[PDB]
């Protein structure tokens, strides 16, 4: 029930929603809203549990 | 006013003073120099946040 | 095909309270040109710029104000301050030599008084005397004149086109508001008659009872006539030969402004590259953006 | 005291963000601010009622009225386009209609 309320189907929009709120304003292309997501919680040099 | 060794001290309204001049100064010089709108629009964001 | 993604998205803004973030929403949206639209425009860019050049050359008094001025300050006897940097300036395609601008000099004198006679003799828009003020516009684009003096040079038409359009609007906001003379019949006679009163009783011969009643101002419209032809006075040269310089300039600067507007907007990230190699806490991330352009 | 003239007319903050120049308007604060940052024309008189005065117009329809009206209408964006709203309307007679 909570893939009812989803706005999205598959990862090609799933990086929109991560573009169009980690990063608002700006017009979202595809690299853009792979490299965030990308470096967010899989980066080496900015991330250390 | 002076403080004792060389350095100064400053009120928060000079400084913000000054970035009111300036782009008072740098749209200024824009409009003369026939200037394309999309520098003197973002010159009168840069204003309205000063 | 890049406005979509502002306006679908500007329609769905975050409530973006940064200006940087509306500048760089703009910025990115003009597409950049690679290796030769900075080559034809920047034809375009010196076409217009010389399309003013030969506009400017028409002008026969202009020409002579460079000749006058430079008649001044060599014959002060003495003379290489900062003056003669900015004049005449023939390029090769400075330290000015006092003898090169002697022997190089000959021809504007024999280019000056055969192109009064021949404009005088028989037509001033004659055939045969369009081809020595034809020949007169090739010994003057070469004399390249400096910016800074030439800008008067395209300045004192701007100061002319006006004076005759302020004489235009001194017969508009004189007459038309108040006596109420309908347009469609003015619109006639400045091509009819355009030299002298005789259009004034021909207006007044249309009877039309509000032409009648005109001997108030009698003294106050072909008053405003004299001093219009005073440019015509002081020239020597007709109205539409003016406004064939003022509808002949403006194409070569309505050239120069709209292709600088392509020459800048697709490098305007450019600016923004070395933007970031002095983005110490001097100024602003932005004032020095402001200050790159 | 020292004063400078501003190059265009800038708005107040104590009168917008507090709101008393939206409610004086009859326009949200949010759906004022896209008119001052340089994002969306306003009409500041419209002789041509195509577009009702106060209209938040993009600049993809921007080209597609101007076309039509040529210079028959009145749109303008910015903070002194906002002073050109507050310019237009009538105290009193806007007050007896309410």
């Amino acid at each position: 029930e909570t893939l009812r309320v989803d706005p999205t189907n598959d990862r090609l929009s799933a990086l929109v929603e991560i573009y169009r709120m980690m990063r608002p304003g700006e017009p979202p292309t595809r690299e853009a809203a792979e490299s965030l997501f990308e470096n967010l919680f899989f980066s080496e040099d900015r991330y250390d549990l | 006013v002076p403080l004792d060794g060389g350095r100064f001290a400053t009120s928060d309204l000079n400084d913000l003073y000054r970035r009111v001049i300036n782009r008072n100064n740098r749209l200024k010089r824009l409009l003369d120099l026939a200037a394309p709108d999309i520098i003197v629009r973002n010159e009168k964001r840069m204003l309205q946040e000063a | 095909a890049a406005a979509q993604v502002l306006s679908s998205v500007e329609s769905e803004i975050g409530r973006t309270t940064d200006p940087v973030r509306m500048y760089m929403r703009e910025m990115g949206t003009v597409e950049l040109l690679t290796r030769e639209g900075e080559i034809d425009i920047a034809k375009r860019i010196e076409d217009g710029i010389n399309q003013v050049q030969c506009s400017v050359a028409e002008y026969p008094e202009a020409i002579t104000y460079l000749l006058e001025q430079y008649d001044r300050v060599e014959a002060e006897e003495a003379r290489l301050s900062d003056l003669i940097t900015g004049f005449v300036d023939p390029n090769a395609e400075n330290s000015i030599d006092p003898e090169l601008a002697r022997e190089k000099f000959a021809e504007l004198r024999a280019q000056y008084v055969v192109t009064r006679d021949t404009i005088k003799a028989k037509g001033r828009s004659h055939a045969t005397a369009q081809e020595e003020i034809l020949k007169l516009s090739e010994v003057f684009k070469q004399f390249r004149l400096v910016p800074k003096q030439f800008d008067y040079l395209v300045n004192s038409m701007r100061v002319m086109m006006d004076r005759v359009r302020t004489q235009e609007r001194l017969i508009m906001k004189l007459c038309v508001e108040q006596c109420k003379m309908p347009k469609k019949n003015f619109i006639t006679l400045f091509t009819g008659n355009e030299t002298s009163d005789t259009w004034f009783n021909a207006a007044i011969a249309m009877n039309k009872p509000w032409s009648e009643k005109l001997h108030d101002v009698s003294e106050e419209v072909h008053r405003a006539l004299q001093k219009l032809q005073q440019i015509e006075e002081e020239t020597g040269l007709t109205i539409e030969q003016v406004k064939d310089i003022n509808r002949r300039m403006s194409i070569g600067e309505a050239k120069a402004r709209r292709a600088k507007k392509e020459m800048v907007e697709a490098n305007l990230r450019l600016v923004i590259s070395i933007a970031k190699k002095y983005t110490n806490r001097g100024l602003q991330f932005l004032d020095l953006i402001q200050e790159g352009n | 005291m020292g004063h400078i003239e501003l190059a265009s007319p800038t708005a107040h903050i104590w009168f917008l963000k507090s709101s008393r120049i939206g409610l004086l308007l009859d326009m949200p604060l949010r759906d004022i601010e896209r008119v001052l940052y340089f994002e969306s024309y306003v009409v500041i008189e419209g002789g041509m009622t195509n577009l009702e005065r106060q209209q938040i117009l993009t600049e993809e329809q921007y080209l597609d009225a101007l076309e039509e009206f040529g210079d028959e209408f009145d749109a303008k964006m910015g903070a002194e386009a906002i002073q050109a709203l507050l310019k237009s309307m009538d105290l009193e007679q806007e007050c007896e209609q309410l």
